[PDB]
């Protein structure tokens, strides 16, 4: 039973990895989610208000933008329920009708449970348009797809549950699920802007990379070196920046090699306040000038202006 | 097999619009289904079979059930892909069951929609094509062995004639075929009225002319359209459907929805601009001065949408002058089609650029088929080319389906023989592209005040409208100076409120 | 073969001793200033 | 529905097997070959 498989995978999301309000390329879309998210923490003031409440929202982005991030930080403002369901358990291709009793007893559960979220990722591999695939692959997809509509077109029952699905572009995606009713919002996410990269990659540089090194590097022009880039790629920056700005000098691998075995063997037992004793302050200092790794300013400028 | 058993099927003969003919020949079918007593008593043959074909959303299913509702006989729906398994030998008892839960209670209508999922052609271009023939023979042998005295009528829905075997086609088995075209102006008038009454509707709702300026579109498109604009009217919050959201749902549904803030640079705009106003410009100055047959200028805009960056609006006339097209009216149609060139050749001087290549492409194409495929010049030919290339007709932009449609040869081409008439008519063609080039950058290059003005204004809006543009017509004469709109406060300000 | 003849070959080498070696299940320090220098510029040496 | 579940158990022996088998080198030889079965085992892998 893939169904009971994938709830029993479910999470309580509480701490995501890039907040909402660290998240970017949102503001002009905020509303939305902030709609989404009050629906999804109580249900019962969207059915008693009368609206249409959003049975679903996709987001459509770049492989690697933080849009599962996003979900997640979603999920935790929102304090419901998730559960990852992914493609494969979809698509039993076995028999002709399976996927159709998949979902049921997806949303079956999930009206059990609700408000709770299905999140799919690469929607578009598996429901996308109809007609692209020739040989076998026409009835199944249409049973999955009519089955799909049918659930997500529930007469006024509003129980709270909602669907993010995870595509990549928005014109592979079936007409009939562009509608409104069904799938209501849609959450465009293409690139962050200057200032949102600049401080995206601060806090990356405050919460992974030497807090003493934050002031050497003029992040500006970093930022104006990862326009292209994604929020995850712009948290883990810093340290292969650091890579990088190592680089530039002359060492020699087994000399390293022995350091870090030493260290390893040897962190396990050291107590932790001897380490923050000044007697261990002052004991690294020392032994990065005898070894010869102190990082510069001008290793990590040559170093920021060397890439593309 | 569970054919729904229903009394009352809930449409009737009131329900189905603009398939007036085929209602009208299948009112015989109704007749006989309500009293057959008198089609036995003069000894009619009742027609075995009749054969719905037409486009999807149509409504042929629901002109079935409403011949059901209307005669108040029981109505079996099962469609024809229910008659596909992977097991063999089913899908014929099947058919042999439907047949004789028929045949209980006569008189009794059988239905299969999409019936050439079932009767696909043995085409010469696993087990399941046995099943299908052996499908196909147990249907014709049911069929066949029908006898006409006890009032079975099987009707058989389908999407294409092409791949339907013609062993149905025999007399015997499918007597009738009904063609469903699409519904007409005063068709698709009638079905918005009937969708209007299960939506909230204002009185500033015009649904003629959402009639006239959507042709060919099927009762399930209107269907569509009346529910996309109740969704938009959701999403405003309106109270009532208004023209604007239904206008609205016509610009999602036929060139899609618009963007956010996705532009490209000021020169990647005003190349767009320059072209399409320039086409419009040119399809203005022929109406006004040589009183062409040509279409009029709705709107023209640079807003991106669907995956059109920008989009000119022409209307569609009537098919009645689509039939005789004459050589003036080629020819103008012609320099309509180049007055996206002629535009970037008299704004640019002579640096044009890739945004008015299609335009020329279908000029070239158009001059051939003036030339070699309807030899309407007098020099006589003996051979016409098929096209190295083919675009579809399609929407806002330049109509190109005057004669039915611009890419399609009506297999009027020959292999050539003697290459020396080839060159001949190249020439030929290259003197007519030329000629006609020339006399579309002179008529363009008379009015630059015109021209530059329209291309300003719909600049600084991101769109301008037909009126719009005659105004700017009619306040700029021809042969007026440059300096004229170059002094004002602002080119690009429209004081006309439509 | 000599050292600059082949260098997929060393990278090979030492990912496979680093996993003799057990120096992967402790993938990180986060300490003060000198062990993460230090494992910064191994894992620079590392790849190239 | 006989040859899903053998696949799964078989799957799932060889990876029970290779975490027993700790520490271990996995060698996959053309994966050009890969089946939905496999490919989720990879995937939650």
């Amino acid at each position: 039973d893939p169904i009971k498989t994938a709830f029993d995978r479910m999470k309580r999301v509480k701490n995501p990895p890039i907040p909402l309000k660290n998240f970017a390329s949102i503001e002009s879309m905020r509303e939305e989610i902030n709609e989404v998210v009050a629906f999804l923490q109580n249900p019962k003031a969207f059915q008693e208000m009368g609206a249409r409440a959003p049975r679903g929202v996709l987001i459509v982005g770049e492989r690697g933008t933080g849009k599962t991030s996003l979900a997640l930080a979603i999920a935790a403002e929102a304090r419901v329920p998730v559960v990852n369901v992914e493609a494969q358990e979809l698509e039993a291709g076995l028999w002709v009708g399976q996927s159709a009793a998949n979902v049921r007893e997806l949303f079956q559960t999930a009206r059990d449970l609700a408000p709770v979220i299905i999140f799919v990722e690469d929607f578009d591999l598996f429901a996308g348009v109809r007609g692209k695939f020739v040989h076998t692959k026409q009835q199944d997809h249409e049973s999955f797809i009519n089955q799909l509509l049918v659930e997500l077109d529930g007469f006024e029952k509003q129980d709270g549950v909602v669907l993010m699905a995870t595509t990549r572009n928005h014109k592979q995606i079936d007409e009939a699920l562009r509608r409104p009713g069904r799938m209501d919002r849609v959450f465009h996410l293409q690139s962050p802007t200057e200032m949102e990269r600049e401080r995206i990659l601060h806090n990356a540089a405050e919460e992974t990379m030497d807090r003493e090194l934050v002031d050497l590097v003029d992040w500006r022009k970093v930022s104006e070196k990862t326009t292209l880039l994604r929020p995850i790629e712009l948290k883990l920056v810093p340290m292969a920046l650091e890579s990088s700005a190592f680089r530039s000098k002359f060492l020699d691998t087994d000399e390293l090699l022995s350091y870090v075995s030493w260290f390893a063997t040897f962190s396990h037992i050291v107590p932790p306040w001897l380490r923050k004793t000044k007697v261990a302050k002052t004991m690294g200092k020392m032994l990065v000038n005898h070894l010869g790794l102190n990082l510069t300013k001008d290793d990590l400028e040559n170093v920021v202006d060397l890439m593309e | 097999a569970e054919a729904r058993v229903d009394g009352s099927t809930g449409v009737k003969f009131a329900d189905v619009a603009g398939i007036d003919e085929a209602v009208d020949e299948l009112q015989e079918l109704v007749k006989y289904l309500k009293n057959p007593d008198l089609f036995d008593k003069m000894g009619i043959k009742p027609p075995h079979g009749v054969l719905l074909e037409g486009p999807p959303g149509c409504g042929k299913t629901l002109v079935a059930k409403a011949i059901a509702g209307e005669a108040g006989v029981p109505f079996y729906q099962m469609a024809g892909s229910e008659f596909v398994e992977v097991l063999v030998g089913v899908g014929s008892a099947r058919i042999r069951d439907l047949f004789k839960r028929a045949k209980v209670n006569k008189p009794s209508v059988i239905f299969i929609d999409e019936i050439d999922a079932l009767a696909t052609r043995r085409q010469g271009i696993n087990a399941a094509t046995q099943e299908r023939e052996t499908t196909l023979n147990q249907l014709l042998i049911e069929l066949d062995g029908f006898d006409t005295g006890k009032g079975v009528i099987f009707l058989g829905a389908t999407n294409r004639r092409d791949l339907l075997d013609p062993a149905l086609l025999r007399p015997g088995r499918f007597d009738r075929k009904i063609r469903v075209r699409p519904p007409n102006a005063k068709g698709r008038l009638d079905i918005l009225k009937i969708h209007a009454s299960k939506v909230k509707m204002s009185d500033s709702v015009d649904l003629s002319s959402y009639a006239s300026n959507l042709p060919g579109w099927s009762g399930a498109k209107l269907a569509q359209l009346v529910q996309e604009a109740a969704l938009v009217a959701v999403r405003k919050t309106h109270n009532s459907i208004l023209q604007s959201d239904m206008d609205d749902a016509v610009d999602r549904l036929t060139v899609g929805p618009t963007r956010i803030g996705l532009e490209l640079g000021h020169q990647g705009q005003c190349r767009r601009a320059t072209t399409e106003v320039g086409v419009a410009i040119t399809s203005h100055l022929l109406l006004r001065y040589e009183n062409a047959k040509i279409e009029r200028c709705d709107r023209v805009s640079i807003i991106p949408r669907g995956q059109t960056l920008s989009q000119v609006v022409f209307h569609r006339l009537d098919d009645e002058s689509y039939m005789f097209g004459r050589l003036p009216q080629l020819l103008h149609r012609l320099q309509v089609l180049l007055g996206g060139r002629a535009a970037e050749e008299v704004i640019y001087g002579s640096d044009t650029s890739k945004a008015s290549v299609d335009y020329l492409s279908d000029a070239s194409w158009l001059a051939r088929k003036i030339l070699t495929i309807w030899n309407l010049e007098n020099p006589m030919v003996i051979h016409g080319e098929p096209p190295p290339w083919r675009k579809r007709p399609q929407f806002v932009g330049p109509r190109l389906d005057f004669e039915g449609s611009l890419y399609d040869d009506y297999d009027l081409v020959e292999p050539p023989v003697n290459f020396n008439m080839d060159d001949e008519v190249a020439h030929r063609s290259e003197e007519l592209i030329s000629q006609m080039y020339n006399k579309t950058v002179s008529l363009l290059r008379q009015n630059q005040t015109a021209l530059l003005k329209t291309v300003k204004v719909l600049l600084n809006q991101k769109e301008i409208s037909g009126e719009a543009i005659d105004f700017i017509l009619d306040h700029y004469p021809p042969q007026t100076p440059l300096n004229s709109l170059l002094q004002e406060q602002n080119p690009g300000s429209l004081p006309f409120v439509p | 073969y000599q050292m600059i003849e082949q260098p997929g070959t060393i990278y090979l080498r030492y990912l496979v001793d680093i996993h003799k070696k057990y120096l992967m299940n402790y993938e990180f320090n986060t300490s003060c200033l000198a062990e993460r220098r230090i494992f910064l510029a191994h894992y620079q040496t590392i790849t190239y | 529905d006989m040859m899903l579940e053998i696949d799964r158990f078989y799957i799932t022996l060889q990876f029970e097997l290779a975490k027993a088998m700790s520490p271990c080198i996995i060698w996959i030889p053309n994966i050009h070959d890969l089946s939905y079965l496999a490919l989720g085992l990879l995937v939650n892998s």
